[PDB]
């Protein structure tokens, strides 16, 4: 409904290609609001700026607001006016470079740190316009409004961190993947409590170290100069060697 | 190759929302004795001969009818709200199974075994009493919230009223059923000629209002029981202060970081408290309260403060006068290697940042397996760091419990220490308890087990140690023993130290254990066929070592023979008094009915007598209600006992075989 | 030191063509093997095979698949697709 | 139409109403299709 | 497909009863293998 829940052509806002969940309500009154942040120039390299500087392209999920403090069966999307953090008990937060992940203390809910661009950047064109994605999420974290839950808690409690996931990525520039994931909590006195990380691997590539040669004796007499063509005929999925003779075809 | 057990589930009908309005479950009859036996194997001859029964050959057609509400309009949609069901069993013989078996088109035929309304045995029905929460009277159209006042099920009908047999006057019976809370009503899916049946109304819930979110406020198993309540917290998601019909109450506090209750007050106002760590894991406990009006306990945290160690060994080293009980030291990372910090700092001076950025060494000094391997493979590794890692001990993920039993900090009794190991599959591997000084198995620091023992104060009774197949089954289990340490020892050494005792478990592809190979030098073994299973005990299996000559127990397995519903109908034992004689094949017989309740059973002695003299009754006969309750048991040894329970499941009355009538208030 | 190994073998895959998408594989085998550590047993849980057949929604394959089934002369008639 | 390995196709195209039409111009050979003709080489400047 | 572009065929096609032919018309050189002829250029309108 609202513009922050849409993917549309930057030159025309009415060309909405994609609608994203903005809000939900169950028959029980529980409801959720979904806050996204549109892509923008946030610490971009000169080349992004120089060559394709569009801003509000990919939307990213930023904060999901859940835990309905008041009872209602009305869908929270309402009139498109985003709710206050105070209206919700819980928050699911996605960090895109906003704060440090190696703190002994927990990370803050609210910060000023900017999102950071990744080396691995990409775009899509199937919607008729360029949709640029400049980064991946660095950390997933969950917070509770402790006073709404307890009532005797110092007012600055809205943002209490309960748990976070550290995400470590393979920034090779060409591509990147998630390599390590770790579940960490924090004690109220600043201690770090963890479970060991989950390690992931992806297949290596280095023509520098792995290139190898073999003679293709099997393809002898194949020759693109004449009437030879590589093609996956009859059974398909792997090219054979087609020869188009005068008035006849032959195939390996 | 042949003689399979076959079962088929057929949907007969469904609505526009895909709900299975009419259903059938089919248990096919057993094939008749083939000219060629496929599995005589090593069986007694009698095992194939006596494997055939009428109960294996009936065609069972379980039929079910049902309905759901579907609420729809332009703004509100709710689908699939069941409100009714009915179930009945039909039985036919082999002659009623067409070549090719059953399928839907055949079953939908106008002359179908179901379709022309053939006789069937009623099994039961269920209804859902929906409410809008403002009424005790059920809605005929459940609302958006689908709140439920109660559910209704059948317990008795004329066949079960019959089941009470004699000594139960019918006047008293209908009266008692009313007293017991059963109502007599219609069928949800009625059929011509049928009468009303007795039902239970149970699982009652009262609800609050929309403003409170649609939460339950009160509840009962039934109207024969006390109604109990609870308090919702301000955010209506936490259950607070439940209250009994008795006026008894409990209370609790929650750790709002986890929304997990941490403090509980019981009905005698006693306190129980746990602490949660950053990840929500329980951290020890404290409790306190009075005895004969005198306050005792471990007391509250402000008098009995406590800081658990992170070091599992420090915990082992704690002394008697502790403020707490059941201290939990969690070392989920005990498997992770550790570089000695000092040796590492020495190497770290030049390589820390390489390993840090490569995620070999984490910000807390842990070593990643992958990152390490990558670094070594790439040859960017330093042999000294490699050795330091290899030198680092590793123990499977582990936690320690410290149990204390002294109140306050008044010592006398030494602290009970328990160590528990588990793998990364979440399976437990082993545990041990600390014991008093004495002899125990030795170990190398590197984890090698030594079968020999020496005296030590650090004596632990290690038990349950298990190795697994990584699919879901244990493969090697160990006998309990004492260790001179608490720390886990390697499985490689455990297996080389053959003098240690353990059993081996061989499974089929299903996960059924086929062979138990034991430390004793014997084994247990079993066969599974579609109609029976064979269980060979150690004396029988011990014959294969080739003490009472095993020949006596040779080929004398216990065999359980099943019907086509998977129930046991025969138990075949083999009686031999000598190794040189033939077995007296002893077959215990069982007959099931209606719901699969055992209908009756008889031993082989009285049974053969029954075969020549019809005077003989089954050792036991049963009658039961529609939920399978054994309303009546009749026995050759104990006469006839009748019991009638109310909706709650408790007797209001019972009649002994001697005619003593008891009732309860 | 125990390792569980599993392998898949694919057959009878097909492309939809008309909606330019892949339908899936008509047949996939799954073989498990308990490649357990030494010193455990002379006898081990045996290897096993799961043979699964699936609709591709392409009768040219889907009908053909029945020919790959284990046979039983006493079996009930094989199932056919139902359209209503 | 489809052909086997090295099979050609045989056909004669003709006009059954031959009148003042020059000798032999009443018919045309066909061997392979593809805008075929009765000539190994079609040449409009043949002079005939 | 016998040979690639940089391999040659050495072969001769000939007809037994050469008595009715002009000198050299008894045979055809073979060297290419792809619809070849015994001459470097083929022209049906050649005067020979």
């Amino acid at each position: 409904k609202s513009p922050q829940a849409r993917i549309s052509n930057p030159s025309q806002t009415t060309q909405t290609a994609q609608w994203l969940l903005e809000a939900s309500v169950s028959s029980r009154g529980e409801q959720i609001y979904y806050q996204y942040r549109a892509e923008d120039d946030t610490g971009c390299e000169a080349d992004e700026i120089t060559h394709h500087l569009q801003a509000t392209a990919q939307r990213y999920l930023h904060i999901v607001y859940y835990g309905n403090r008041t009872a209602s069966e009305t869908l929270p999307g309402l009139d498109g006016s985003a709710p206050s953090q105070a209206d919700w008990l819980f928050y699911l937060v996605f960090d895109y470079g906003e704060r440090s992940n190696n703190l002994k203390t927990p990370p803050a809910f609210s910060t000023t740190g900017s999102w950071l661009c990744r080396q691995d950047r990409f775009s899509r064109y199937e919607y008729g316009f360029e949709i640029r994605t400049r980064r991946l999420c660095r950390q997933v974290l969950m917070y509770h409004h402790l006073q709404a839950l307890d009532s005797k808690i110092t007012e600055h409690n809205g943002p209490t961190l309960v748990s976070r996931l550290i995400l470590n990525y393979d920034e090779s520039a060409i591509a990147s993947t998630l390599v390590f994931v770790r579940r960490v909590g924090h004690e109220q006195d600043g201690n770090v409590v963890t479970l060991p990380p989950l390690e992931l691997a992806y297949q290596d590539f280095s023509p520098r170290h792995h290139a190898h040669w073999q003679p293709m004796d099997v393809l002898a007499n194949f020759n693109a100069i004449q009437r030879w063509q590589l093609v996956d005929l009859k059974g398909e999925g792997l090219p054979g060697l087609l020869y188009q003779d005068k008035g006849a075809w032959w195939y390996r | 190759a042949s003689d399979p057990q076959c079962s088929q589930n057929i949907t007969l009908s469904s609505d526009r929302f895909g709900q299975p309005l009419k259903q059938l479950s089919v248990q096919y009859p057993r094939r008749q004795q083939p000219a060629i036996n496929l599995y005589p194997d090593t069986l007694p001859d009698k095992l194939l001969a006596n494997s055939y029964d009428d109960q294996q050959r009936q065609l069972r057609l379980t039929y079910q009818q049902s309905s759901w509400h579907h609420l729809t309009n332009n703004t509100v949609r709710v689908l699939g709200l069941p409100d009714s069901t009915r179930s009945d069993i039909f039985t036919y013989g082999a002659e009623n199974v067409p070549a090719g078996g059953l399928n839907l088109e055949l079953l939908s035929d106008k002359n179908s075994l179901i379709a022309d309304d053939k006789p069937r045995e009623y099994l039961g029905q269920q209804k859902t009493a929906y409410t809008d929460g403002q009424n005790t009277t059920p809605l005929q159209t459940p609302t958006r919230q689908a709140l439920i006042a109660f559910t209704e099920t059948t317990v008795f009908n004329q066949s079960t009223l019959s089941a009470f047999n004699g000594s139960i006057p019918s006047d008293k019976l209908s009266t008692t059923l009313e007293q017991a809370g059963y109502q007599q009503t219609n069928y949800l899916f009625p059929r011509t000629g049928e009468d009303k049946v007795w039902v239970a109304h149970h699982g009652y819930t009262d609800y609050g209002t929309a403003a409170q979110f649609w939460r339950p406020q009160k509840q009962s198993n039934t109207q024969l029981t006390g109604k109990i309540t609870l308090i919702w917290d301000a955010n209506y998601c936490v259950v607070v202060q439940t209250r009994d019909a008795a006026g008894l109450t409990t209370s609790a506090k929650y750790d709002w970081r986890f929304l997990t209750p941490v403090q509980l007050t019981d009905i005698n106002d006693n306190q129980h408290l746990i602490t949660l760590d950053a990840l929500g894991r329980p951290i020890t406990l404290r409790f306190w309260g009075t005895e004969n009006g005198k306050m005792t306990g471990y007391s509250s945290p402000e008098k009995a403060s406590f800081s658990p160690p992170s070091d599992v060994n420090a915990a082992i080293e704690l002394k008697k006068p502790l403020p707490v009980a059941q201290c939990q030291v969690y070392a989920p990372e005990s498997w992770m290697p550790v570089l000695s910090q000092k040796t590492f700092n020495r190497l770290a001076e030049q390589d820390w940042q390489k390993l840090y950025n490569a995620r070999i060494i984490t910000e807390d000094g842990r070593i990643c397996t992958l990152a390490y391997r990558r670094w070594v493979q790439s040859q960017k590794a330093i042999p000294q760091l490699i050795s330091l890692l290899n030198n680092g001990p590793r123990l499977p993920p582990h936690s320690l419990t410290l149990t204390t039993d002294r109140y306050d900090h008044d010592p006398e009794q030494q602290i009970r220490q328990q160590v528990v190991f588990s793998d990364g599959f979440g399976r437990l591997l082993q545990a041990a308890a600390r014991h008093e000084a004495g002899m125990a198995r030795q170990r190398n620091e590197d984890g090698s087990l030594i079968i020999n023992v020496q005296h030590t104060e650090n004596r632990w009774a290690v038990t349950g140690r298990t190795e697994y197949d990584n699919k879901g089954q244990p493969i090697r289990t160990y006998q309990p023993y004492f260790l001179n340490d608490w720390r886990y020892v390697s499985n490689d050494s455990a297996r080389q130290e053959k003098e240690a005792y353990a059993d081996t478990h061989v499974y089929d592809p299903i996960g059924r254990e086929i062979k138990v190979i034991t430390a004793k030098g014997w084994f247990r073994r079993t066969l599974f066929t579609p109609w029976f299973t064979v269980n060979e005990d150690e004396n029988d299996t011990a014959a294969e070592v080739k003490n009472i000559d095993p020949k006596l127990y040779q080929k004398t397995p216990t065999v359980s023979v099943y019907d086509n519903r998977g129930l046991i109908i025969r138990n075949i034992d083999f009686h031999r008094t000598t190794a040189n004689g033939d077995p007296d094949t002893r077959i215990t017989r069982h007959q099931y009915d209606i719901h699969g309740h055992l209908n009756q059973s008889i031993d082989p002695r009285l049974y053969e007598a029954k075969q020549t003299n019809n005077t003989i009754k089954p050792n036991f006969l049963w009658q039961y209600d529609l939920t399978g309750n054994p309303l009546c048991t009749e026995s050759i040894d104990a006469g006839r006992t009748v019991t009638l329970n109310d909706i709650e499941g408790r007797p209001l009355l019972t009649v002994t075989a001697t005619g003593v009538i008891q009732t309860r208030q | 030191g125990n390792k569980l190994v599993t392998t898949l073998r694919y057959a009878r895959g097909a492309w939809d063509g008309r909606e330019r998408e892949f339908r899936g594989f008509g047949y996939v085998e799954q073989t498990d093997s308990h490649q357990l550590a030494q010193g455990n047993a002379p006898e081990r849980t045996p290897p096993a095979l799961t043979k699964n057949w699936y609709a591709t929604g392409l009768p040219v394959i889907d009908n053909a698949l029945s020919t790959e089934y284990w046979r039983d002369d006493q079996a009930f008639a094989g199932f056919s697709p139902r359209f209503t | 139409a489809l052909l086997g390995p090295y099979q050609d196709v045989q056909a004669i195209l003709s006009y059954g109403d031959k009148a003042g039409l020059a000798n032999g111009c009443e018919a045309l050979a066909v061997s392979h299709g593809m805008n075929d003709s009765g000539q190994f080489q079609l040449d409009f400047n043949d002079g005939k």
